[PDB]
């Protein structure tokens, strides 16, 4: 898998810094090599990451890190701690979901009332 | 070589160092507890957590399982090993940070077409390189391939307990041959260590006269000895800070 | 202590009862058609229908029954209670589940008279139930709408097209 | 100085270890003897044990039937 890395970190590479090359180079050369640039190939998506993690590196540039001994525990204990409670919102969610299996399975599916007869996704959210 | 990718990685092995040592502390809380509530006596200013937190073993709302004083302090040493790792990274990593040469290097990337090999072991041997139980085949030694060959036994002596009790005895032993007689029970020892405890008695109720040389050179060898029991025993702890604290205070 | 009702007797040929179980037989007794049981008296019956054993035959039935029965879509739009009578029941009972929807065949009704079609009936704790006709064999029945997420909550349907805007009371389904 | 203040930093392992002595000190042969087989084997003990726990987290039918309708009840055919 060494060359598939290998392309999809080098056009990530590229495609960190200007977004341009590699829109040039798909129109330029015409391989079905970098057929990873959409979003349809699997792939894709470590490639997002990839791009993202050198768009990183890009942020930092001409500052050092001092983190020190203490810090770094103290870190380490907080992201301890998140990852517990994170469970804990699994947990949770769990809970819920087994009241509702419950109450679905333990209410009359035959009390009928009709009246009449015969995207969300964005919609779920908050704005 | 394309300084990005490198510092790419670096960055990300610090990431899997900080998330190893943070699974750690996340199994057995008691690791960052015990170590933090020494560091609170050493630098007065570090905030400690809920009491009712530490006695519990939990970090959130789960409450771990107690372990026992070897592993607490393995899992110490391996982590202290680990951000010795970590502060070398950082340190590289701080030392270290075109369309035609595109197509020119994906050219070359044709090279060796015929390479017929699954690669599935960047972030899986490194992410495996430090986990829990990474020597036996499943579950045997919790210890990390990372330090494999890590051994607290080569450390703490068997009177010492991993850091339960400090063996004195040879000291009393030294000290029979100091003082020139057997007066000296090894309680009554102990009773002389005690003025070290003091800021002044030490000073002025010396157990010999301090310009002793026999004194002096047995006051150097315990002297030693304590030090190094202590950063043994605490292996998390900034061992460099602590010194610069007393040097400073020292001075 | 019967609160009025007519107890049906047990050859009349079936009005809904306020149960629906408790009869009479040719002679005057009453009897629970589940759990076969005779009782002397209407406080013998109210002692049954609270019973455990009247329970646990009411599960079975619900096992037994629970067990055999680029396009257009649609979308219904449900409202509830203004804050006008939710005011006195605030206990956590169930109070975090949302509305529950599910598809009915008509083949089993109170009434039993004609049937062949399915329903979309939503219910929720305090309200009546609900159910819309769906003569179309099918409409928008999706193919993987989401990337495969295992939440179950009730069903694929409920998690795959419901909507609950808890905050002003609407449910949303499509 | 340096042993003056991390004699200091260890008081809770310098009073444990005192404890330690008058304790042994106090105890027979038998005793003596069982207790140092104890710091003995704690010395050479694996780090961790083939029977420990992971996971153990804590917060903050028809039997009558079958007997009855006789079923559950061993028997062959031949």
């Amino acid at each position: 898998s060494r060359r598939d890395m290998e392309v999809i970190k080098l056009t990530a590479r590229y495609y960190a810094k200007d977004k341009s090359i590699v829109e040039q180079m798909i129109s330029k050369d015409g391989e079905a090599r970098l057929n990873f640039m959409n979003s349809s190939h699997p792939l894709h998506k470590t490639f997002t990451d990839f791009v993202a993690q050198y768009k990183r590196v890009y942020s930092f540039t001409g500052q050092e890190i001092k983190k020190s001994k203490r810090t770094i525990l103290d870190n380490c204990f907080e992201r301890t701690q998140y990852w517990e409670f994170e469970k804990d919102k699994d947990r949770e969610h769990d809970k819920l979901v087994e009241l509702c299996k419950i109450q679905f399975a333990a209410i009359p599916w035959d009390k009928f009332t009709q009246v009449a007869k015969f995207d969300l996704e964005q919609m779920r959210l908050r704005r | 070589m394309n300084l990005l990718e490198t510092r790419r990685s670096l960055l990300e092995e610090m990431e899997i160092i900080e998330n190893a040592i943070a699974e750690r502390i996340q199994r057995n809380p008691e690791l960052y507890y015990h170590y933090i509530q020494e560091s609170s006596k050493v630098f007065p200013d570090t905030k400690l957590p809920r009491s009712s937190l530490i006695a519990e073993n939990k970090i959130y709302k789960f409450k771990k399982v107690k372990r026992k004083r070897k592993q607490i302090i393995l899992q110490q040493h391996e982590i202290n090993i680990f951000l010795r790792d970590y502060q070398e990274k950082q340190q590289t990593f701080n030392k270290i940070n075109f369309e035609r040469k595109l197509q020119q290097l994906e050219k070359e990337l044709k090279n060796e077409d015929e390479n017929f090999e699954l690669d599935i072991n960047s972030k899986k041997d490194k992410y495996a390189l430090f986990s829990s139980s990474s020597d036996p085949s499943r579950r045997t030694n919790i210890l990390s391939d990372r330090a494999r060959d890590l051994d607290l036994n080569e450390i703490f002596t068997r009177d010492e307990q991993y850091g339960e009790y400090m063996e004195l005895e040879q000291f009393h032993s030294l000290w029979l041959n100091v003082i020139k007689r057997g007066d000296c029970s090894l309680l009554q020892f102990l009773d002389i260590l005690e003025l070290f405890l003091d800021d002044e008695k030490y000073l002025l109720t010396p157990p010999m006269d301090r310009k002793n040389d026999r004194y002096m050179a047995f006051l150097l060898k315990l002297s030693k000895y304590v030090e190094t029991f202590f950063f043994k025993s605490y292996a998390l702890l900034d061992a460099a800070a602590v010194e610069n604290l007393i040097k400073s205070d020292f001075e | 202590l019967s609160k009025g009702e007519n107890v049906p007797y047990t050859f009349q040929d079936e009005q809904v009862r306020s149960n629906p179980y408790i009869y009479k037989n040719h002679s005057g007794k009453l009897v629970c058609k589940l759990c076969n049981t005779m009782h002397m008296s209407w406080s013998s019956v109210e002692r049954h229908l609270g019973g455990k054993k009247h329970g646990l035959n009411v599960l079975r039935r619900g096992i037994s029954i629970e067990k055999s029965s680029g396009s257009v879509g649609l979308a219904i739009q449900v409202n509830y209670s203004s804050e006008v009578k939710e005011n006195s029941v605030d206990s956590d009972d169930k109070a975090k589940v949302p509305p529950l929807i599910r598809i009915v065949s008509g083949l089993e009704l109170s009434d039993t008279k004609q049937k062949g079609k399915k329903f979309l009936v939503i219910a929720y704790e305090p309200f009546e139930n609900i159910a819309i006709e769906l003569p179309p064999n099918e409409i928008l029945f999706s193919e993987n709408n989401d990337m495969d997420n295992n939440n179950d909550g009730v069903d694929e349907l409920n998690k795959k097209c419901t909507f609950w805007d808890a905050i002003s009371k609407l449910y949303y389904v499509q | 100085y340096k042993l003056h203040r991390y004699l200091k930093y260890l008081n809770d392992e310098f009073s444990r270890t005192r404890s330690f002595v008058e304790r042994k000190l106090a105890f027979t042969a038998n005793e003596r003897m069982a207790e140092m087989d104890i710091l003995t084997q704690k010395y050479e003990a694996p780090a961790y044990d083939s029977t420990e726990k992971e996971g153990a987290e804590q917060v903050d039918m028809p039997y009558w039937l079958y007997k009855l309708h006789g079923l559950d009840r061993e028997y062959r055919c031949e």
